[PDB]
């Protein structure tokens, strides 16, 4: 995989046809910003949720939002926050954090950042509900 | 629903959730399509196909099931499903 190209990788991996090998092939394909190989791997793996993920992904303009959404899709969010920060446009990061359900991080980000009162009050109410439950 | 889908880290289900809440106010909000999408979000597909075939959603089932590239069974479904457009 690491030295040879993609098509002979697919050809040599079709014989084994294992879940782990397909998963690793798809991860390698998406890491190299390739979607045709990634969608082929997900189709071969019979995973509908990942296909919905890729279908949602493909309608993006910039070259960096795709990276961030993929990397926050995998298991990890801090690097996505950092790439948002270097791209700026922070309200995107705030929306990502609030939809992910983590409220303490949202409260920390809002504090001393913009000073807007309404979303701070809403986030504090949500955090209080989260602590009460 | 949002609280339950947030307590456990899930991304596709919550996406379908805000899609449903945005679509609730305007469109008819037929529960068959959303039930079938919930069923198809897992690995079990046949009961989702049956659910979409139950009330009337053959065309949406066809367009939903095309995306995963096994066109033969999509043709099997389209042999029975119709297209009432024009």
């Amino acid at each position: 995989l690491y030295k040879k190209s993609m098509q002979e990788m697919f050809i040599v991996i079709k014989q084994h046809d294992n879940d782990c090998l397909w998963r690793v092939y798809a991860k390698k394909a998406l890491e190299d910003n390739d979607f045709d190989s990634a969608e082929n791997a997900f189709v071969q793996c019979k995973d509908y949720a990942s296909l919905k993920f890729l279908q949602r992904v493909r309608e993006l303009d910039d070259r960096e939002r795709q990276r961030a959404e993929i990397q926050c899709y995998f298991n990890k969010v801090e690097e996505a926050e950092e790439i948002y920060n270097k791209i700026e446009r922070r309200d995107l990061s705030i929306q990502m954090r609030m939809k992910l359900g983590d409220w303490a991080q949202v409260v920390d980000q809002i504090r001393e950042g913009t000073g807007q009162d309404v979303e701070l009050q809403k986030a504090r109410l949500e955090l209080g509900n989260y602590y009460a439950e | 629903a949002r609280k339950c889908y947030t307590r456990i880290k899930k991304l596709d289900f919550i996406y379908l959730l805000e899609k449903a809440e945005k679509d609730f106010k305007k469109n008819t909000f037929v529960e068959g399509f959303y039930q079938g999408e919930i069923y198809a979000l897992q690995t079990k597909f046949y009961e989702a196909e049956n659910a979409l075939t139950k009330s009337n959603l053959a065309s949406q089932a066809k367009e939903m099931w095309i995306i995963l590239k096994e066109f033969d069974k999509a043709m099997r479904i389209t042999d029975t499903g119709a297209s009432p457009i024009n």
